[PDB]
């Protein structure tokens, strides 16, 4: 923002917003699978109890 | 003499070695705008016509 | 800050740019591919010819 | 080789005067700076530095 | 690379890198689900044995 004018600032930061969104989505995508893996073991432990 | 717009002429160029750095001395143009290829490497490519 | 100055032909003004090659950008003055600066050119026909 | 700058030549062959300004924006003790005025130093409070 | 100067080559290939990475991520995303589907059947087979 301090080196480039707004007409090109909105183009430069637009290449960071998409990258950071893509970086953030993979985290929840893998957590959604680890949660199911944990839930299966929780159900098995409840049955064993 | 250059032909009028409504009767523009077309000239075919083939079977010759083309050096594109010599046409700079042939006319006092300034821009030399190209669309499908960069003017820098026009000498590194082979065309069919 | 570093200031360089010279006199060229109007045809080759477009060759003072990163990634460019030609007669004047090969053997006389070549800019780096990661240049960060400004280029200023103006006509001086009334006092250099 | 030498140029042939003369008033007869049109645009694209007339002499042009070129000046290139080169900076470098890295983390190091800076000497040349723009015309801005410093303020006092405040501490332990949320400010914009 | 052979038809465009690097100024525009780094823009053209930047549109291929992102597409190929998006193509590559879906593969592992689906494999991570097929693996859990297979693991369920493996656990069932172990219990049956
Ligand atoms: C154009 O052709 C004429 C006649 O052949 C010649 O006198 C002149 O020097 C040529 N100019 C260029 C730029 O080739």
């Amino acid at each position: 923002l301090s080196r480039l004018d707004p007409p090109e600032a909105e183009v430069q930061i637009d290449r960071l917003i998409t990258g950071r969104l893509q970086s953030l989505q993979t985290y929840v995508t893998q957590q959604l699978i680890r949660a199911a893996e944990i839930r299966a073991s929780a159900n098995l432990a409840a049955t064993k109890m | 003499r250059f032909a009028s717009v409504y009767a523009w002429n077309r000239k075919r160029i083939s079977n010759c070695v083309a050096d594109y750095s010599v046409l700079y001395n042939f006319a006092p143009f300034f821009a030399f705008k190209c669309y499908g290829v960069s003017p820098t490497k026009l000498n590194d490519l082979c065309f069919t016509n | 800050v570093y200031a360089d100055s010279f006199v060229i032909r109007g045809n080759e003004v477009s060759q003072i740019a990163p990634g460019q090659t030609g007669n004047i950008a090969d053997y006389n003055y070549k800019l780096p591919d990661d240049f960060t600066g400004c280029v200023i050119a103006w006509n001086s026909n009334k006092l250099d010819s | 080789r030498s140029y042939g700058f003369r008033p007869t030549y049109g645009v694209g062959h007339q002499p042009y005067r070129v000046v290139v300004l080169s900076f470098e924006l890295l983390h190091a003790p800076a000497t040349v700076c723009g015309p801005k005025k410093s303020t006092n130093l405040v501490k332990n409070k949320c400010v914009n530095f």
